[PDB]
C-alpha cells in the first residue's frame, strides 16, 4: 500500500507538560502520531496529563515509538479509531510505520514476508561451542 | 507553516517543531568596551589553544602541587612537622 | 499565568512566571553564559571572573587552616588550583564533544523562530577559547579577591 | 631530601596523576575514528 | 569419663551451678511474703530446679570444665540414651509424618482436581490415613522391596 | 436530602463460601493450579475493588470491614482491661507510682521462662509492660480492679456489638451508594457527634470522675479508701468539698458566669509537679472547648436542609492567587473512589500519629507517664512508626487511585492534570534537594567522623568546633519560654517545659521533661529527619506521579498498580511499577522513623531523662554526650549503638532475657529477609524443580504445583521481614535498655 | 538491536503481536499450523526487549524469543 503522506494537520488542545521533546528530537529521530477522531473529547496522552483531541484530523508529536503505539492501542481500544504513526529524523525523510500495509499486524495480510524467523523448534538451536570463534550467535544457525 | 492555529509540525522548519530555539541567546552586540576586549583578546590568547593548555595545567598543577608540597614548612600542615611528642609503647611491650 | 512552551505544548517545558519573566529573560540572556553574539573568550573570561571571585571565600574562610595565619593566602591558593582544574575540566568536554572544525551545534533560531546566527561557543574553536578566558579570569579574580581580602577591610563572612 | 619525597609522590599518585588518567580516558572514552 | 569429662553428679562446677541458680532464685524469693503466690511459684521454680540437677546427675550426663551437661552421640551405649533412643523416637515419629503424608498423597493423586484435596483436607481419608503410619517401618520397608516407594516415571 | 438508602438481604449468610476458597474474583474462584493461587487469594484478599467493579458492593465491603476492625479493636481493649484486671499490679502501681513497674502479664512456668516474671515491684511477679495503660487508668480514676473487669466486659460487648453490626450492615441490611456517597452528613456527624459529643463527655468523664479522684490520690490517699465515682455524682458536698465551684451548680454556666467555674477548669500551663503529667483541669477545660469547636464544626455542611455549605459548592467556587480555577472534580473522584479518601485519611491519619508521639513525649498527659521512662520511650516509638507506615499507605493507595480510579474522560480535575503534567519539575526538584540535604547534613556527619579521626577536633561540626547552631528552632524556644507572660496571659506557665526557664518537674528522683537544649548536633539530626522525609517523598510521590505513565513505560496503567516490571527491555524495568516505589519508601520510612527514634532515645537520655538528687544537680543515663558523640556516626555506633545495647545483652536471666532473645531473632529475620530483596524468582523456581524432582521420586509429589513466589510476593516478603526484623530489633533494644535504666 | 527470532511451533495466536507496544511482529501467511499464520519480526530495530511477547506466548516453552543484544537508543527506551 502507499503510505498515508503525513500533512499540516492540527494538533489537540494541550496546555503543555514536562514529557515532550527534549533532545532526542533535535538531533535523532522523534515520532508523530495521527488519527481521525469523530468527536472532539478528551484523552491520557501517553507523555503525562490529558489532552482534547479534536474533531477529524488530529497529530501529536512524540519522543519514543512506544508512546504512539500506547496511545494507539488506546484510541484503538478505548474510541475505536483508526491511527497511523511515522517516524520524522531531524533532516525529514518522514518514515511510514506502524500498519506497514494498511490492516493492522495482527491479521496476516500477504505480501509481509519471513524475517526472524527459524525453521526449528527452540530446543534445537547448537550450543554455544558450534558457533564458537564465529559471529554467528545459536539462534542464527 | 508552523504559526498557523495548532499546527507544530512544520516539516521544512523543523527546528521549530523539535524545539531548537535558543530560550535566552541574545544575538546583541558586544557589551563590553572594546578596548578591555582587546586587552582580553590579547592576554587570553596563549590559553585558547586546547591541546597546549591542557598540556600546561597538567604540567602547571602538578608542578605546583609538588612544589608546594615539598617546600611546605612545618606551620601550614602537621604531617610535615613529626611527632613531636616521645613515642609510646604499644601494648605488651611494645607487640 | 502559566503558558506552554512557546505555544508548542509538547516539547518537554512551560512558559512560567520563572522561566519566561521578561525580567528573567532579561537577566538570563544577557550574562556570559548566552552571550551568544560576542566571541567565547570575552564572556568566557567574565564566567571566570565571577567563579574565581567567590571560590576563595569557601577556601579561605572555611578552609583547613583558616583559623591561622595563612588564610587568605591558602585559601587563595586553594580556589587557584580550583580554577586549574576546572579550566582543565572545561578543556577535556571542548575535546571530547567538538572534535575540531564541525560547525556549531547550537540552537540555530531564537524563541520567536527569526534564523539567529549560530552560538559560536558550542563550537570547537570557540569552547577553547571558552576554556582560555575562564582559566585567565579565573585566576585574575582569585588574585583580585585576594589582593581585597588583606587591603580592603570588611567584618568578613 | 628524602623524607621530602613522599611529599613529592603521594600528590604526582593521588592528584596528579589521576586528573592525567581520568582526562586522558575520558578522552578515549569519547573518541570517534 | 569419656572426652575428658567428669560425670555430672561428682563435677563441683555443676554444683555450683546448681548453687548460683537457686541463689539467684532465692534472692528474688526474699523480696515476697513466704506465703504469698509468687513466692509459692519460686519455691516451685527452686524444687523443678534442684530436681533438674539429680536428674542429670543420676542420669550418666558428662560436665566439662564449664560445668555444662555435654552429650556424647557417638555411639556409646552408656550415652544412648542422649542422641540414640531420642533419635529413632525422632525417625519413628517423624516417618510417621512423612509416611502418612506421603501415603495421603498417594490417595488423593488419583482425583479428578486432586489440588482442592491438598488445601481442603479429606479429615475421613487423612484419618484413615494417619494410623497406617504407625507401623510405617515395616510398610517402608516392603514398598521398598516391591518397588513401590520409588515411582518409575 | 440525604435519605437512608438500604437495601434488604443483599448476601445470604452460609457457609457454602467459606467452603469454596478464593470464591471472591474469576481467577481464584477455580482451585490452586499452583502454590501461587494461595499467596493471590490473600493478596487480593481485601482488594474490593478488583472483586467488584462498582462502589455499592465495595463501600458495604469496606464498611461490614470497619466494623470488623472496630471489634477486633474492641477485643483488644477488652483484652487490656483484663490483663489489667486480673493479670495485673495495678493497686501497688496506684500505691507507689514510682518505683513499681507498670505490669499487666504474668507468664506461664513451663519451660523455664517464668523467668520473664521479674521482680517489678509490689508483691507481683510479672512482665513490666510499657503501654502507659496504668497511667490512663489513673488519668480516669479507676483505683479498683472490678472497674478494669466490668469495662473489659463492657468492651467484648461493644466487640459483639460491632461483629453483629458488620453482619447486619451487609448481610442482612446494607446501605447503597446515595448512603456513603452523601459526605456532608458523614462529617457534619463525625465531627458534632464523634468528635465533638465524645470530646464534651469525655470532659464530663474527666469533670465529674478524673480531676476529684487525682486530686484525692495526689493529696495522698490509698486507693481502697478512695470514694467511688458514682459517689462524687450522687453526694453533691463532696465534689462541692473537692470543688466549691460545684456547689453553685449550672447556673454558673446558664448564667455565663463561668469565672466561678475556674477552680476545675483552669488555664494552668505547664505540668502538674506533684504528678509530672498535665493538670487534669486544664485538660477537661481542653476537652470542654474542642467539644464546642468541633460541635460548631460539624453544623457547617448542608446536609438536608437550606442552611450549611456544600463541598461541592466550596471546592467549585475558591479562585485564588496560584491555580484556584481547579478544585472542580474533586468532589466527584473523593465520592467515587474509596482509594482516594484512604490515601489522604491515611496521610492525615498518620502525620497525626505523629504528632501525637511529638505531643505525648512534650507535654505528657498522663500522671506518672514522663517517669516510666519506658512509657515515654515506647510510646513516642510506637506512634512515630504508625505514622511513618500509614503514610507509606497514603502512598501505596495515592498510587491505587492514579491507576485505577482515574478517568480523564469522566472524572477530570485541573489541578491534578496540572501536576501530572510538570511532575518531572516535581521529582527533578525534589531527588535535587534530596541530595543536597543528603550532603549538608550526612556530609557534614562524615566530616565530623574524619576530622574526629585525623585528629582535628577543632575542624568538626560542633558546639565546640564550627557551629552550625539552630537559630530559628532556639528562637522559638526563647518565645515559647516567655509566651504565658505578654502573648497568652491567660497562662500562669508556658504550655511545656521543654521550652526553657528555671522549671523541672521532678515527681520522685527522676526528672520528667527539663528544657531540651538545642545545639549543632540538634541542627545535624533535624536536617537528617529533613533528609530522610524529603527522600521518602521522593520515592512515594514518584511512584504515585509515575503511576500512569513515564517516558520509560508509557502504558504503565495497563500493567497495573503491582506488577514486578515490563521486562528486561529498555534497559532494564525491574522496579517500575508504584507498588515498587511504595516498597522501596517503606524501607526510606524505616530509615526515616529509626533516625527519628534514635534522636528521641539517645537526646531524652542523655539531655532529659535522668535521676535528681537532694543536693539539685540532674544525672542523666547516658550523661549529656548527644552534644559531642551524636556529631559523629563513631559516637552513634559507641556511644549509643555499643553503649546502650548492653543491658540487652546482659538481659539474658533477669525478665529482660526476652528481650534479649527478641534482639537477636529480630537481627535474624531482618537479615532473613536479605535472602528475598536480593534475589529473585528464577533462581528459586529452579530450585524448587530440582526438589519437586526429588519428590516425584518418591510418589509425593504433590498436586498444588510448588512455585517459587512471585516477583512482587518476593519483594513483598522481603520488606516485610526487613520492617519486622529492623524494627523487632530496635523495640527489643528499647525496652530492654529503658527498663534496665529508668 | 535486538534479536527477535521465532519459532515453527508457532500456533498463530496472535497474542505476541497484540501484546508487542512497539510493532516488531506482525503475523505473515504460513503453513505450518491450525490458524494458517506465523508471527514475524521484520522491525527488531524497534525492540525495546520488553518480552511481553513471550509472556504472551501459549507454547510449551516459547515459540517467539527475544534475545537481548547490542543496545541502542530505541532499544533502552530513551525519550531524550
Ligand atoms: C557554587 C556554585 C555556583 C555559583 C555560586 C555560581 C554563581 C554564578 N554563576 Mg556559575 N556555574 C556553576 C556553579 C555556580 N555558579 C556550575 C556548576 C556551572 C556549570 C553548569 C556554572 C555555569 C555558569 C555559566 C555558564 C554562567 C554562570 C554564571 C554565574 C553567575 C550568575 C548566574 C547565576 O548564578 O544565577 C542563575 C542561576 C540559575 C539559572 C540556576 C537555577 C536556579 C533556580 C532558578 C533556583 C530557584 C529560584 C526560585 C525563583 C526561588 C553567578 C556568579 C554566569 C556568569 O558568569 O555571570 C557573570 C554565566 O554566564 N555559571
Ligand atoms: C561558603 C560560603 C562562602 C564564604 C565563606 C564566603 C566568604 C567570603 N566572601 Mg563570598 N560568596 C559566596 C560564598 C561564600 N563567600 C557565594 C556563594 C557568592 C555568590 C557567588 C559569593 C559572592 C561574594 C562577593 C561578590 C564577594 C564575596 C566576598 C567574601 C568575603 C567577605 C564577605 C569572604 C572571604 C567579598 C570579597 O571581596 O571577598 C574577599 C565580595 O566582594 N563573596
Ligand atoms: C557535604 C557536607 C560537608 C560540608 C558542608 C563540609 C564542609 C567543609 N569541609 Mg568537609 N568533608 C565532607 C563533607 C562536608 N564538608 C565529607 C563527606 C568528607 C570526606 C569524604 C569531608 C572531608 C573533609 C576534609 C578532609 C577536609 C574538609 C574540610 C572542609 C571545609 C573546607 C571545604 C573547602 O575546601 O571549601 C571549598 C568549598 C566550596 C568550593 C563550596 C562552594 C559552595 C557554594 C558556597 C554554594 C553556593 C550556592 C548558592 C547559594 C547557589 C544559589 C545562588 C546563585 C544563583 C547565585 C568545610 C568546613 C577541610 C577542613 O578541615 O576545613 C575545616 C579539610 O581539610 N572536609
Ligand atoms: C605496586 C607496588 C607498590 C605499592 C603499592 C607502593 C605504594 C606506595 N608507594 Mg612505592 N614504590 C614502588 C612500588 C610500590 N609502592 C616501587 C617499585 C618503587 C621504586 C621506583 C617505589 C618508590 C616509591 C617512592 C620513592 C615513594 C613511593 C610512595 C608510595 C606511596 C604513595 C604512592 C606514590 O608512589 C609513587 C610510585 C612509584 C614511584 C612507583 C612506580 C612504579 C604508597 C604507600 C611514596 C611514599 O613513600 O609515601 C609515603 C614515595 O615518595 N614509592
Ligand atoms: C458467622 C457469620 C457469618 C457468615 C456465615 C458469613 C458468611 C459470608 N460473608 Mg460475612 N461477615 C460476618 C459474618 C458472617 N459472614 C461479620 C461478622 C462481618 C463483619 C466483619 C462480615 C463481613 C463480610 C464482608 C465485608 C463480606 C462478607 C462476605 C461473606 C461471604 C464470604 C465469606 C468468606 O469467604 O470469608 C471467610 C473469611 C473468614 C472466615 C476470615 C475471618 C476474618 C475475621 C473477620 C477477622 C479475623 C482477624 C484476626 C483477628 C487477625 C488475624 C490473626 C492471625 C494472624 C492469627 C459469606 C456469604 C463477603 C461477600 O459475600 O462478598 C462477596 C464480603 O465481601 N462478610
Ligand atoms: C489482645 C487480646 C488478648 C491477648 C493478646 C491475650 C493474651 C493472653 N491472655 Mg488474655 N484475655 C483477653 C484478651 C487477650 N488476651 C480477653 C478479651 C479475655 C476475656 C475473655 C481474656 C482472658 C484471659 C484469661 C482468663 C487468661 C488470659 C491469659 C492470657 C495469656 C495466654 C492465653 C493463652 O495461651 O490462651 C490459650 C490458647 C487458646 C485459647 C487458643 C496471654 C498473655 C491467661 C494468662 O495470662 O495466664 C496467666 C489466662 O489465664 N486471658
Ligand atoms: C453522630 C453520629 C455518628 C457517630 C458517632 C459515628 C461514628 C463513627 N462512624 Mg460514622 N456515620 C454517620 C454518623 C456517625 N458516625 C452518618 C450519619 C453516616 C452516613 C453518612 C456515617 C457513615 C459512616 C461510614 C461509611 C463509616 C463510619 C464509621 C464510623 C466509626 C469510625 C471509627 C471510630 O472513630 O471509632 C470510634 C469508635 C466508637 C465511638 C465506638 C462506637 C460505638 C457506638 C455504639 C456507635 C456510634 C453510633 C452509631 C452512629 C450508631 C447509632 C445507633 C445504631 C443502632 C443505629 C465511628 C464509630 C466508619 C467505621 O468505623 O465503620 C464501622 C465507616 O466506615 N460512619
Ligand atoms: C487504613 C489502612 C489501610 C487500609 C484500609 C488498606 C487497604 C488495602 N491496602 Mg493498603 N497499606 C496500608 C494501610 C491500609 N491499606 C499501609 C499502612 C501500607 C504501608 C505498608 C499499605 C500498603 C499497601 C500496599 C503496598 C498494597 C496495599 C493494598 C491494599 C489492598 C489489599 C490488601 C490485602 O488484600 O491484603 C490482605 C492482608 C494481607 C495480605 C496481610 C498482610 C500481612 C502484613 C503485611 C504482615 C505484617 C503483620 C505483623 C505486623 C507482623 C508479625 C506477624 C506474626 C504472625 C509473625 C486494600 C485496599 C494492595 C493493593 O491495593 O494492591 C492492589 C497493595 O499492593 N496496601
Ligand atoms: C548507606 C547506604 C546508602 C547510601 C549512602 C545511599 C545513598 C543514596 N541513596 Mg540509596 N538506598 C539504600 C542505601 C543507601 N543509599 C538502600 C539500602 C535502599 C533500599 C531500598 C536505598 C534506596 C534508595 C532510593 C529508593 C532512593 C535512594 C536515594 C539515595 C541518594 C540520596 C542522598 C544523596 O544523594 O545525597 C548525597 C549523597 C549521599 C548522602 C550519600 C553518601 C555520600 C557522603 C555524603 C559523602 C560523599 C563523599 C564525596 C563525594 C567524596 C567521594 C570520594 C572521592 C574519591 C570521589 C543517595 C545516592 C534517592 C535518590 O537517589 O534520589 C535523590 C532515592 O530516591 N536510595
Ligand atoms: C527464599 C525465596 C524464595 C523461596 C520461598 C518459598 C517458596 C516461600 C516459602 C513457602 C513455605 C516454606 C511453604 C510451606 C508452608 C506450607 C503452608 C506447608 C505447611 C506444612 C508444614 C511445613 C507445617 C522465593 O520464591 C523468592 C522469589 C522471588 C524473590 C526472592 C525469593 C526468595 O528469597
Ligand atoms: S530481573 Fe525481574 S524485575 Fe527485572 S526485568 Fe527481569 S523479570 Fe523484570
Ligand atoms: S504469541 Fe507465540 S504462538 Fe501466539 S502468534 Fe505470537 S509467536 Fe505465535
Amino acid at each position: 500500500t502507499p503510505p498515508q503522506l503525513d500533512p499540516n494537520t492540527p494538533s489537540p488542545i494541550f496546555a503543555g507538560s514536562t514529557g515532550g521533546l527534549l533532545r532526542k528530537a533535535q538531533v535523532e529521530e522523534f515520532y508523530v502520531i495521527t488519527w481521525n477522531s469523530p468527536k472532539e473529547q478528551i484523552f491520557e496522552m501517553p507523555t503525562g496529563g490529558a489532552a482534547i483531541m479534536r474533531e477529524g484530523p488530529n497529530l501529536l508529536k512524540l519522543a519514543r515509538k512506544e508512546q504512539c503505539l500506547a496511545l494507539g492501542t488506546r484510541l484503538r481500544s478505548k474510541y475505536k479509531i483508526t491511527y497511523q504513526f511515522y517516524r520524522v529524523f531531524p533532516n525529514g525523510e518522514v518514515q511510514y510505520l506502524h500498519p506497514k500495509d494498511g490492516v493492522y499486524p495482527e491479521k496476516a495480510n500477504p505480501g509481509r514476508e519471513g524475517v526472524g524467523l527459524n525453521m526449528r523448534s527452540i530446543g534445537k538451536n547448537v550450543s554455544p561451542i558450534e558457533v564458537k570463534f564465529t559471529g554467528k550467535q545459536s539462534y542464527d544457525l | 507553516k508552523y504559526g498557523d492555529k495548532s499546527v507544530y509540525f512544520d516539516l521544512e522548519d523543523l527546528g521549530n517543531t523539535t524545539g531548537q530555539w535558543d530560550v535566552y541567546g541574545s544575538d546583541a552586540p558586544s557589551p563590553y568596551n572594546p578596548l578591555q576586549s582587546k586587552f582580553f583578546e590579547t592576554f587570553a590568547a596563549p590559553f585558547t589553544k586546547r591541546g597546549l593548555l591542557l598540556k600546561f595545567l597538567i604540567l602547571g598543577g602538578g608542578s605546583l602541587l609538588t612544589y608546594v608540597s615539598a617546600n611546605s614548612t612545618g606551620d601550614v600542615l602537621p604531617i610535615k612537622r613529626g611527632p613531636q611528642e616521645p613515642p609510646k609503647l604499644g601494648p605488651r611491650g611494645k607487640l | 499565568v502559566v503558558q506552554p512552551i512557546n505555544g508548542d505544548p509538547f516539547i518537554g517545558s512551560l512558559e512560567t512566571p520563572v522561566t519566561s519573566s521578561p525580567l528573567i529573560a532579561w537577566y538570563l540572556s544577557n550574562l556570559p553564559g548566552y552571550r551568544t553574539a560576542v566571541n567565547p573568550l570575552l564572556r568566557g573570561v567574565e564566567v571566570g571572573l565571577a567563579h574565581g571571585f567567590f571560590l576563595v571565600g569557601p577556601f579561605v574562610k572555611a578552609g583547613p587552616l583558616r583559623n591561622t595565619a595563612y588564610a587568605g593566602s591558602a585559601g587563595s591558593l586553594a580556589a587557584a588550583g580550583l580554577v586549574v582544574i576546572l579550566s582543565m575540566c572545561l578543556t577535556i568536554y571542548g575535546i571530547s564533544s567538538f572534535k575540531e572544525g564541525e560547525p556549531s551545534i547550537a540552537p540555530s533560531l531564537t524563541l520567536t523562530g527569526r534564523k539567529k546566527q549560530p552560538d559560536q561557543l558550542q563550537t570547537a574553536d570557540g569552547w577553547a577559547k571558552f576554556t582560555g578566558g575562564f582559566f585567565f579570569g579565573g585566576i585574575s579574580g582569585v588574585t583580585w579577591a585576594y589582593f581585597l581580602l588583606y587591603v580592603l577591610d570588611l567584618p568578613y563572612f | 631530601t628524602f623524607n621530602n619525597l613522599p611529599s613529592i609522590f603521594v600528590p604526582l599518585v593521588g592528584l596528579v596523576f589521576p586528573a592525567i588518567a581520568m582526562a586522558s580516558l575520558f578522552l578515549h572514552i569519547q573518541k570517534n575514528k | 569419663d569419656i572426652s575428658g569429662l567428669t560425670p555430672c553428679k561428682d563435677s563441683k562446677q555443676f554444683a555450683k551451678r546448681e548453687k548460683q541458680q537457686i541463689k539467684k532464685l532465692e534472692s528474688s524469693l526474699k523480696l515476697y511474703a513466704p506465703e504469698s503466690a509468687p513466692a509459692l511459684a519460686l519455691n516451685a521454680q527452686i524444687e523443678k530446679t534442684k530436681r533438674r540437677f539429680d536428674n542429670y546427675g543420676k542420669y550418666g550426663l558428662l560436665c566439662g570444665s564449664d560445668g555444662l551437661p555435654h552429650l556424647i552421640v557417638n555411639g556409646d551405649q552408656r550415652h544412648w540414651g542422649e542422641f540414640i533412643t531420642p533419635g529413632i523416637l525422632f525417625l519413628y515419629i517423624a516417618g510417621w509424618i512423612g509416611w502418612v503424608g506421603r501415603s495421603y498423597l498417594i490417595a488423593i493423586s488419583g482425583e479428578k482436581k486432586p489440588a482442592m484435596k491438598e488445601i481442603i483436607i479429606d479429615v475421613p481419608l487423612a484419618s484413615r490415613i494417619i494410623f497406617r503410619g504407625f507401623i510405617w517401618p515395616v510398610a517402608a520397608y516392603r514398598e521398598f522391596l516391591n518397588g513401590d516407594l520409588i515411582a518409575k516415571d | 436530602e440525604v435519605k437512608i438508602l438500604v437495601d434488604r438481604d443483599p448476601i445470604k449468610t452460609s457457609f457454602e463460601e467459606w467452603a469454596k476458597p478464593g470464591h471472591f474474583s474469576r481467577t481464584i474462584a477455580k482451585g490452586p493450579d499452583t502454590t501461587t493461587w494461595i499467596w493471590n487469594l490473600h493478596a487480593d484478599a481485601h482488594d474490593f475493588d478488583s472483586h467488584t467493579s462498582d462502589l455499592e458492593e465495595i463501600s458495604r465491603k469496606v464498611f461490614s470491614a470497619h466494623f470488623g476492625q472496630l471489634s477486633i479493636i474492641f477485643l483488644w481493649l477488652s483484652g487490656m482491661y483484663f490483663h489489667g484486671a486480673r493479670f495485673s499490679n495495678y493497686e501497688a502501681w496506684l500505691s507507689d507510682p514510682t518505683h513499681i513497674g507498670p505490669s499487666a502479664q504474668v507468664v506461664w512456668p513451663i519451660v523455664g521462662q517464668e523467668i520473664l516474671n521479674g521482680d517489678v515491684g509490689g508483691g507481683f511477679r510479672g512482665i513490666q509492660i510499657t503501654s502507659g495503660f496504668f497511667q490512663i487508668w489513673r488519668a480516669s480514676g479507676i483505683t479498683s480492679e472490678l472497674q478494669l473487669y466490668c469495662t473489659a466486659i463492657g468492651a467484648l460487648v461493644f466487640a459483639a456489638l460491632m461483629l453483629f453490626a458488620g453482619w447486619f450492615h451487609y448481610h442482612k441490611a446494607a446501605p447503597k451508594l446515595a448512603w456513603f456517597q452523601d459526605v456532608e452528613s458523614m462529617l457534619n456527624h463525625h465531627l458534632a457527634g464523634l468528635l465533638g459529643l465524645g470530646s464534651l463527655s469525655w470532659a464530663g468523664h474527666q469533670v465529674h470522675v478524673s480531676l476529684p479522684i487525682n486530686q484525692f490520690l495526689n493529696a495522698g490517699v490509698d486507693p481502697k479508701e478512695i470514694p467511688l465515682p458514682h459517689e462524687f455524682i450522687l453526694n453533691r458536698d463532696l465534689l462541692a468539698q473537692l470543688y466549691p465551684s460545684f456547689a453553685e451548680g449550672a447556673t454558673p454556666f446558664f448564667t455565663l458566669n463561668w469565672s466561678k467555674y475556674s477552680e476545675f477548669l483552669t488555664f494552668r500551663g505547664g505540668l502538674d509537679p506533684v504528678t509530672g503529667g498535665l493538670w487534669l483541669t486544664d485538660i477537661a477545660h481542653h476537652h470542654l472547648a474542642i467539644a464546642i469547636l468541633f460541635l460548631i464544626a460539624g453544623h457547617m455542611y448542608r446536609t438536608n436542609w437550606g442552611i450549611g455549605h456544600g463541598i461541592k459548592d466550596i471546592l467549585e467556587a475558591h479562585k485564588g492567587p496560584f491555580t484556584g480555577q481547579g478544585h472542580k472534580g474533586l468532589y466527584e473522584i473523593l465520592t467515587t473512589s474509596w482509594h482516594a479518601q484512604l490515601s489522604l485519611n491515611l496521610a492525615m491519619l498518620g502525620s497525626l500519629t505523629i504528632i501525637v508521639a511529638h505531643h505525648m513525649y512534650s507535654m505528657p498527659p498522663y500522671p506518672y507517664l514522663a517517669t516510666d521512662y519506658a512509657t515515654q520511650l515506647s510510646l513516642f516509638t510506637h506512634h512515630m512508626w504508625i505514622g511513618g507506615f500509614l503514610i507509606v499507605g497514603a502512598a501505596a493507595h495515592a498510587a491505587i487511585f492514579m491507576v485505577r480510579d482515574y478517568d480523564p474522560t469522566n472524572r477530570y480535575n485541573d489541578l491534578l492534570d496540572r501536576v501530572l503534567r510538570h511532575r518531572d519539575a516535581i521529582i527533578s526538584h525534589l531527588n535535587w534537594v534530596c541530595i543536597f540535604l543528603g550532603f549538608h547534613s550526612f556530609g557534614l556527619y562524615i566530616h565530623n567522623d574524619t576530622m574526629s579521626a585525623l585528629g582535628r577536633p577543632q575542624d568538626m561540626f560542633s558546639d565546640t568546633a564550627i557551629q552550625l547552631q539552630p537559630v530559628f528552632a532556639q528562637w522559638i524556644q526563647n518565645t515559647h519560654a516567655l509566651a504565658p507572660g505578654v502573648t497568652a496571659p491567660g497562662e500562669t506557665a508556658s504550655t511545656s517545659l521543654t521550652w526553657g526557664g528555671g522549671e523541672l518537674v521532678a515527681v520522685g528522683g527522676k526528672v520528667a521533661l527539663l528544657p531540651i537544649p538545642l545545639g549543632t548536633a540538634d541542627f545535624l539530626v533535624h536536617h537528617i529527619h529533613a533528609f530522610t522525609i524529603h527522600v521518602t517523598v521522593l520515592i512515594l510521590l514518584k511512584g504515585v506521579l509515575f503511576a500512569r505513565s513515564s517516558r520509560l513505560i508509557p502504558d504503565k496503567a495497563n500493567l497495573g498498580f503491582r506488577f514486578p516490571c515490563d521486562g528486561p527491555g529498555r534497559g532494564g524495568t525491574c522496579q517500575v511499577s508504584a507498588w515498587d516505589h511504595v516498597f522501596l519508601g517503606l524501607f526510606w520510612m524505616y530509615n526515616a522513623i529509626s533516625v527519628v527514634i534514635f534522636h528521641f532515645s539517645w537526646k531524652m537520655q542523655s539531655d532529659v531523662w535522668g535521676s535528681i538528687s537532694d543536693q539539685g544537680v540532674v544525672t542523666h543515663i547516658t550523661g549529656g554526650n548527644f552534644a559531642q558523640s551524636s556529631i559523629t556516626i563513631n559516637g552513634w555506633l559507641r556511644d549509643f549503638l555499643w553503649a546502650q545495647a548492653s543491658q540487652v545483652i546482659q538481659s539474658y536471666g533477669s525478665s529482660l532475657s526476652a528481650y534479649g532473645l527478641f534482639f537477636l531473632g529480630a537481627h535474624f529475620v531482618w537479615a532473613f529477609s536479605l535472602m528475598f530483596l536480593f534475589s529473585g524468582r528464577g533462581y528459586w523456581q529452579e530450585l524448587i524443580e530440582s526438589i519437586v524432582w526429588a519428590h516425584n521420586k518418591l510418589k509425593v509429589a504433590p498436586a498444588t504445583q510448588p512455585r517459587a513466589l512471585s516477583i512482587i510476593q518476593g519483594r513483598a516478603v522481603g520488606v516485610t521481614h526487613y520492617l519486622l526484623g529492623g524494627i523487632a530489633t530496635t523495640w527489643a533494644f528499647f525496652l530492654a535498655r529503658i527498663i534496665a535504666v529508668g | 538491536s535486538h534479536s527477535v527470532k521465532i519459532y515453527d511451533t508457532c500456533i498463530g495466536c496472535t497474542q505476541c503481536v497484540r501484546a508487542c507496544p512497539t510493532d516488531v511482529l506482525e503475523m505473515i501467511p504460513w503453513d505450518g499450523c491450525k490458524a494458517k499464520q506465523i508471527a514475524s519480526a521484520p522491525r527488531t530495530e524497534d525492540c525495546v526487549g520488553c518480552k511481553r511477547c513471550e509472556s504472551a506466548c501459549p507454547t510449551d516453552f516459547l515459540s517467539v524469543r527475544v534475545y537481548l543484544w547490542h543496545e541502542t537508543t530505541r532499544s533502552m527506551g530513551l525519550a531524550y
